[PDB]
């Protein structure tokens, strides 16, 4: 358990996934050139986690990015850290996929898959120990969607016994490309429910609100929803990438999260909020409040089966456990009572840039049937009168697909409901 | 990649392309020889002008665009005219014998012995392209060849290219210009034998663009110079997308993918504004609030009907020029807060954006003031059957009477020709009845 494999496709899934790279390249000392420059050996403990070692003493991101149009990995390729990536790993098409769940799953998806796969092998060649794999993606689009969904199901035929982790951008009318975004997003959380072990529900709806709401941004850009994104990337692979006890790796973390195997949709939260001093007890407060979840569900409406908590920068230990004590015995209604000690917490020493500390939260609550349920109606709402549809069957699909979809993502949504009331 | 092939067809259809590309010319830096100073990549590039434009190894810049007519002498003054140089003769094909306003003549007796000609020369542009997008096709209703030549083109390209995108820019007819009596039956043949061969079709309302340059313009009479240089603003604002690039830039199929909710409904409405002389335009600067409150006036529509009598399945505005999301936003809100603006209830109601930030150009000698901002809404309402409506009453009155069947039977056509493509037009305004029922 060392290597992970991280693979970020179509246009969202590469810019939040560029930003993550900038990120956590920065926590660990590696400039854009990928050479070294911190001034602690805990940036380099477990830096193979995420990094190869080139020649020179040189780190590059185990990172594949995928696209069936060049654009926006011309952008990444551009971009500041841009020089980072291994440029054999860009594998992009020239079609696009138009958010079209059908050409990124079936036709323009279908064509490009197999390279992409070669390079995936190729990285998992040289790993030690491969982990697994995390991908970055949007669900409401063509090409992170049904393109990405297309790829877990080949890697996890390739490789069936390894972890595969989902950071899952989900649509909202509130920040919306296009009508068809709950046909890509039904269709992809029916892949998503069979074939990850683990997916951070990262809700547009959330990162909008948090924007608008929150950090007092009139007019919130996607750059602005990424921040929030990157800023919880980063804090929900801290565990991963530093040295630590708990859920140091991909597989114990869906050991102590899952508790049954399609209930692996996570709720993540982070504090303070940012677009100078913050207390232990505040720090605590804030990560466990709605305002400050990326899954617009609320926390009250349902029941928290699995909590993980992260806190990083220097601050007493001490007061830590007893602050996240004092939120379970003082709101312990909202823990289930059948799975005792069902909130685990971390600490690490290095906090983020531009802060003195920061927590993150990554809870599995069953009241994220709300999101799954708000997609659900907005699919319906079109769905009964076959509306949009032929942009679908044009590529060979057919209506039955969307039937089954539908149905397994009601089937999730029950299963949830049923835990919340045991 | 993404090439665009533009083609023209008959008088209307190769006029408003004069006037198109004249105006794409100057909105890139184009000069009438075809030299492009500004463009540092001699012989070809991957710009976004170039899903227009192909290059020559001189510099030239070169219209992805074939123009053809079946009589010569509008065709002859592109040959002779301002913009010669700019286009390879092979690409203006003429014959000797228009269709006489007769959609039989346009499909059949004279169309047919272009057709393969016409093919080839389009052939020709697809081969010089790495990865064409589709074709748009800009063509009247009314006449011979824009209505009957314009149906087996289509017919055609659909066979030889598949599913490869096809719109069109199809001028419906108005009596103020006009020119034939049988325009009705020429509109209905052509729109029922091209309807499943096109993925998207833009109708211009001769009479709306009449009464805007009347009303707007305060031009007396308008003629077809007048109609064409209003045209192209609106068609330019609707590929701004495909020539320009731009971080708030939203690619035309982006909005086709929320404008077309079944095959056959694939007719938006186009509004577009401002239109205002120089004289009024001086010393009064419309916000960007004013100029898509406009969009919501009946008046600035390009097809004549009532979109507040309907219900609306799609609502995209395009911006250019001086134009900021948080600006469009708050013009937005307002408008929601005070307009006949209804959804089918299967639709989701939220208008969808793009910003083109290269400022309108306008033509020298025109009429249109040059603004810093402009936009053009499309919109998918079911209002826009009210025009078939028109059309299939006239076609009606005529047809039961057999008027003018005879020039039609004369070239080949059957009487059952005519019902089938009734027929499927009062399937199509059924089809757009039923869309704007509700759920049950
Ligand atoms: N807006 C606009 N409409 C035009 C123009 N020229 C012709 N029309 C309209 O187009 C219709 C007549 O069809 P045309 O395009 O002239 O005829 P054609 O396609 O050349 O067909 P044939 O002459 O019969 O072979 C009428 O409704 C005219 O008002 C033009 O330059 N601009
Ligand atoms: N948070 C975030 N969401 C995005 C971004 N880009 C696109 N989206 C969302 O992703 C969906 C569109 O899918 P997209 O990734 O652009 O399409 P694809 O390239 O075919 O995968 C919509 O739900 C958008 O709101 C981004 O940079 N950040
Ligand atoms: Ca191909
Ligand atoms: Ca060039
Ligand atoms: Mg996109
Ligand atoms: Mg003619």
């Amino acid at each position: 358990m060392r290597e992970i494999v991280h693979i970020q496709a179509g246009q969202c899934g590469n810019q939040i996934g560029a930003k993550f790279w900038e990120v956590i390249s920065d926590e660990h000392g590696i400039d854009p050139t990928g050479s070294y420059h911190g001034d602690s050996d805990l940036q380099l403990e477990r830096i193979n986690v995420y990094y190869n070692e080139a020649t020179g003493n040189k780190y590059v991101p185990r990172a594949i990015l995928v696209d069936l149009e060049p654009g926006t990995m011309d952008s990444v390729r551009s971009g500041p850290f841009g020089q980072i990536f291994r440029p054999d790993n860009f594998v992009f098409g020239q079609s696009g996929a138009g958010n079209n769940w059908a050409k990124g799953h079936y036709t323009e998806g279908a064509e490009l898959v197999d390279s992409v796969l070669d390079v995936v092998r190729k990285e998992s060649e040289s790993c030690d120990c491969l982990q697994g794999f995390q991908l970055t993606h949007s669900l409401g689009g063509g090409t992170g969607s049904g393109m990405g969904t297309l790829l877990i199901s080949k890697i996890r035929e390739e490789y069936p016994d390894r972890i595969m982790n989902t950071f899952s951008v989900m649509p909202s009318p509130k920040v919306s490309d296009t009508v068809v975004e709950p046909y890509n997003a039904t269709l992809s959380v029916h892949q998503l429910v069979e074939n990850t072990d683990e997916t951070y529900c990262i809700d547009n709806e959330a990162l909008y609100d948090i924007c608008f709401r929150t950090l007092k941004l009139t007019t919130p850009t996607y750059g602005d929803l990424n921040h929030l994104v990157s800023a919880t990337m980063s804090g929900v692979t801290t565990c991963l990438r530093f040295p630590g006890q708990l859920n140091a790796d991909l597989r114990k973390l869906a050991v102590n999260m899952v508790p049954f195997p399609r209930l692996h949709f996570f709720m993540p939260g982070f504090a303070p909020l940012t677009s100078r001093a913050l207390t232990v007890p505040e720090l605590t407060q804030q990560m466990f409040d709605s305002k400050n979840m990326m899954a617009a569900c609320d926390p009250r409406h349902g029941r928290y089966l699995t909590v993980a908590a992260i806190f990083r920068g220097r601050m007493s230990m001490k007061e830590v456990d007893e602050q996240m004590l004092n939120v379970q015995n003082k709101n312990s209604s909202y823990f289930v009572e059948w799975i005792p000690n069902n909130v685990k917490t971390a600490v690490c020493d290095i906090p983020p840039r531009g802060l003195k500390m920061s927590a993150t939260f990554i809870g599995n609550s069953t009241a994220i049937q709300e999101l799954f349920k708000r997609i659900s109606e907005q699919f319906t709402a079109m769905f009964r009168r076959k509306a949009f549809l032929h942009w679908y069957t044009g590529e060979g699909m057919d209506e039955m697909e969307f039937t089954e979809a539908e149905s397994n993502m009601n089937d999730l949504v029950s299963e949830y409901q049923q835990y919340q009331d045991a | 990649m993404r090439e665009c092939i533009s083609i023209h067809v008959g008088q209307a259809g190769v006029q408003i392309g004069n006037a198109c590309w004249e105006l794409y010319c100057l909105e890139h830096g184009i000069q009438p020889d075809g030299q492009m100073p500004s463009d540092k990549t001699i012989g070809g590039g991957d710009d976004s002008f170039n899903t227009f434009f192909s290059e020559t190894g001189a510099g030239k810049h070169v219209p992805r665009a074939v123009f053809v007519d079946l009589e010569p002498t509008v065709i002859d003054e592109v040959r002779t005219g301002t913009y010669r140089q700019l286009f390879h003769p092979e690409q203006l094909i003429t014959g000797k014998e228009d269709a006489a306003n007769n959609y039989a003549r346009g499909h059949y007796t004279i169309g047919k012995e272009i057709i393969d000609l016409v093919l080839d020369r389009i052939r020709k542009l697809a081969d010089q392209c790495t990865g064409l997008q589709g074709f748009l096709v800009f063509h009247s209703f009314g006449g011979g060849t824009g209505s009957g030549f314009t149906s087996l083109l289509m017919e055609r390209l659909s066979v030889d290219y598949g599913k490869k995108s096809k719109l069109e820019f199809s001028i419906y007819p108005a009596p103020q210009v006009s020119t034939a009596v049988v325009e009705p039956y020429n509109s209905i043949l052509t729109t029922h034998t091209t309807l499943e061969h096109s993925d998207c079709a833009f109708m211009v309302d001769n009479e709306a663009i009449y009464d805007i340059c009347r009303r707007n313009l305060d031009i007396e009479r308008p003629t077809y110079t007048n109609l064409n240089r209003l045209i192209s603003q609106i068609v330019s604002s609707i590929t701004a997308s495909l020539r320009f690039d731009g971080a708030l830039n939203v690619d035309l199929t982006e909005f086709q993918t929320n404008l077309v909710p079944y095959p056959r409904i694939h007719f938006p409405l186009a509004t577009y504004a401002p239109v205002i002389s120089a004289e009024k335009a001086y010393h009064e600067q419309l916000s960007v609030a004013e100029i898509t409150n406009a969009c919501f006036e009946p008046a600035n529509q390009m097809v004549k009907c009532d979109p507040r009598h309907g219900k609306y399945m799609a609502c995209c505005l395009l911006y250019r020029g001086d134009v900021v999301p948080k600006d469009v936003n708050a013009a937005i809100a307002t408008i929601k807060t005070k307009r006949s603006i209804q959804f089918v209830d299967w639709c989701p109601t939220g208008f969808k954006v793009g910003i083109n930030y290269q400022p309108p150009t306008v033509v020298p000698g025109g009429d249109l003031a040059k603004v810093q901002r402009a936009v053009c809404m499309l919109s998918n309402t079911t209002a826009i059957a009210e025009a078939w409506a028109r059309l299939d009453h006239k076609f009606d009155l005529m047809y039961a009477k057999r008027a003018f069947v005879h020039w039609y039977v004369g070239e080949g056509m059957e009487e059952g020709e005519f019902s089938e493509a009734r027929e499927d037009m009062a399937a199509l305004e059924k089809d757009y009845e039923e869309v704007g029922v509700d759920s049950v």
